């Protein structure tokens, strides 16, 4: 699993160098497609980890109130919220050559 | 006007000290391309702005 | 997205309660929206869109008032002045679009 | 007790600090106060601070600042320009002026650290500063004058009528601060996004830490405004 | 011009202003005076959606 | 310890001062410090000083601000705009909020001074301010609420959810300072003519004395600048 605590991906939108992004494939569109597929995978993994963590801190309350207050759950959710977005993590992985891609049609 | 400066640092110091005008013609030493296309230091007549 | 973060934080268990909280404009909504805006650009479009620069992506920031703040350097591309012009805001959803 | 409704910062946050540059943060601020504090501190930091710098230099065989010393790569104009960059921190108290006549030979490069052996009351803060490049057979003799002053003073005001013949007046950068810059960013507090955050950039020459300069500026402003009590 | 001279106003409204944030006088004089402004019906409350 | 040669003023000197206008001097000052002190004080004076104003109004028989009181020339909107202009000076200490019930009849003009017989903790500084013109047979029964605040609070923020029916919230302009003007003149101390002299002219509404306004602005500036210790 990725070390989300020590990730170098930018938190917000940043001006990325297009030449570095498409250097490996020679086509910015192919790189964008690969990055988005990896971003979908990263988002799935992050959702699974967050769901497990929330289930660990989930408290069973039988009250019929519409608003609940769980400070530990709120803190965990805030920590996950402050992390970079999945697509930013995918871009950071792509820049660091941490994404493996293969074209099935070209290798057939 | 007419002052010489070792770099942009002294120009900024003088401008912040109000000892030189923004539109004054000054001389500064900084990097600029030579006739061969290389980066060298030379004294160039310029303006604080 | 704010609804998703509300259910993740455990404040509200249903989308209806999240909608009620959002409609009341509570400070927690702004705290979540500040993080949600990060890394999720919007698309600004001014009609007529004569060239592709008529639609551009910008990183949104929360501001006060009811007017959209535009960077001055995009005006030439958008052919937009501040004499009463309006622009449409489009929000991409999927990671591919972002 | 009436100051309950006025939002004020709790501390000045220090992001990055070296011996030459520093970054400070001041948040949250009421609207308009960031500009006031930043402008006041910038003006005080620029105008007020004192320092020491070279005022006059004489070389053997030179009569004016438009000649050539035999054996050095740099001309006398460049020599004076590099001398302007030498930074001095006082070592012995109450020493306000020292005239140092140096003699260095057998070196291909004369650095500011060579002056330190012959200067008594001052410590050179940048000993690695190259002053002149010369051949191994060249011997140079300088007499430099170090004085205390404020701010930036060109040669015309530093000129003394009793200076020895052949001496050239040198523009002196006495101020320890090289540049002060501040920018104000909108800071969000609960529901309001009109609150302000002030960040500060101070670049010094090494004689004073940027945090120390900021503290001195704040102390000076407090002393000035206390008289309205 | 006669009316401004009688009123103690600089001719053509050309007066030196001061910045509210830093207090420094602007480098050039600015045209200052009283202009009649109208509020039009194209208000932002009806256009945000 | 290097602050020996900075000539600092001894006191702030009051040339002429009434309860509404005050002229002050600040000397001797180092060059450039007059602008810093003056601009900081002007901004703090025009920004953060506390005051008193009206927050809610309830006229009997009036349910919304877009109605009319029988027999009164001015509509409720003009009455509200005039009520916004009333100025209060505190007479009893520790009084932060007061509810005033006003019943005026048999008069041809309702002035702010007519509120004084019902207000206990505050003093009306402009009793000549006309609220409305009424007929001799018109009886006006209104309830106003006076509170403490800073700057400007719109009527939207002043709306209380527990207010009684017919209560109309009003815009509140809490600022007590009407104008701050400062000038910088050169001052000669012994042989140096470069020292600066600061002149201050403050116009207040009468709720706070100009000297007290200067003292409070200085207090705010000290409180902000202590954080850089
Ligand atoms: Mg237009």
């Amino acid at each position: 699993m990725q070390d989300l605590k020590n990730t170098k991906a930018p938190v917000s939108t940043a001006t990325l160098n297009r030449n570095e992004f498409d250097s490996k494939t020679g086509n910015i569109y192919e790189a964008i497609s690969i990055a988005s597929k990896r971003a979908v995978q990263i988002n799935s993994d992050i959702k699974k980890e967050l769901l497990e963590k929330l289930e660990e801190f989930a408290t069973y309350s039988d009250s019929l109130e519409e608003v609940f207050e769980n400070k530990e759950q709120i803190e965990v959710s805030k920590f996950y919220e402050k992390l970079p977005k999945p697509h930013a993590l995918a871009v950071q992985e792509w820049l660091e050559d941490k994404i493996y891609y293969r074209n099935t049609e070209k290798d057939a | 006007e007419g002052l010489t400066f070792y770099s942009s640092e002294e120009v900024e110091i003088a401008f912040n000290e109000r000892k030189v005008a923004l539109n004054a013609i000054i001389k500064v030493r900084t990097k600029d391309f030579n006739e061969a296309g290389e980066l060298v230091n030379k004294i160039i007549e310029t303006t604080v702005g | 997205f704010i609804i998703r973060k509300l259910i993740e934080r455990g404040i509200v268990k249903t989308v209806k309660s999240a909608k009620k909280i959002i409609d009341k404009k509570e400070p927690v909504v702004w705290d979540i929206l500040e993080n949600v805006l990060k890394g999720h650009p919007v698309l600004l479009n001014r009609a007529p869109t004569l060239h592709r620069l008529g639609i551009q992506a910008f990183q949104p920031k929360l501001i006060e008032g009811k007017a959209i703040r535009l960077h001055p350097l995009a005006c030439t591309a958008f052919n937009a002045d501040f004499d009463g012009d309006q622009m449409a805001v489009h929000l991409p959803l999927g990671p591919e679009a972002i | 007790m009436a100051l309950l409704n006025f939002q004020k910062p709790d501390k000045v946050i220090m992001i990055d600090s070296t011996d030459f540059e520093g970054k400070f943060e001041f948040r949250p601020l009421e609207p308009g106060y960031g500009l006031t504090v930043g402008n006041a501190l910038r003006r005080v930091l620029l105008s007020s601070l004192e320092g020491f710098a070279i005022t006059s230099v004489r070389i053997d065989g030179v009569e004016h600042e438009f000649s050539v010393v035999p054996g050095v790569v740099e001309d006398v104009t460049e020599i004076i320009l590099n001398l302007k960059q030498v930074r001095f921190k006082r070592q012995i108290d109450d020493v306000e002026s020292e005239t140092v006549s140096i003699s260095v030979s057998g070196k291909e490069q004369l650095t500011a650290g060579d002056f330190q052996k012959f200067i008594s009351g001052y410590q050179v803060l940048n000993p690695d500063l190259v002053i002149c490049n010369m051949g191994p057979k060249v011997s140079i003799n300088m007499e430099i004058v170090i004085e205390k002053g404020r701010g930036y003073v060109p040669a015309e005001e530093n000129k003394k009528s009793n200076a020895p013949l052949g001496s050239i007046a040198v523009d002196s950068v006495y101020t320890p601060v090289k540049n002060v810059k501040y920018s104000i960013e909108n800071y969000r507090v609960e529901q309001k996004t009109d609150y302000e955050k002030l960040v500060f950039e101070i670049i010094t020459d090494g004689s004073i830490h940027p945090k120390d300069a900021l503290t001195e500026a704040a102390k000076v402003l407090i002393h000035h405004f206390m008289l309205f009590s | 011009n006669e009316l401004t001279d009688k009123a103690g106003v600089p001719r053509f409204g050309h007066t030196y202003l001061y910045d509210g944030g830093t207090g420094q006088r602007f480098d050039q004089a600015a045209t200052v005076g009283v202009i009649y402004m109208l509020k039009l019906g194209h208000m932002v409350d009806d256009k945000m959606h």
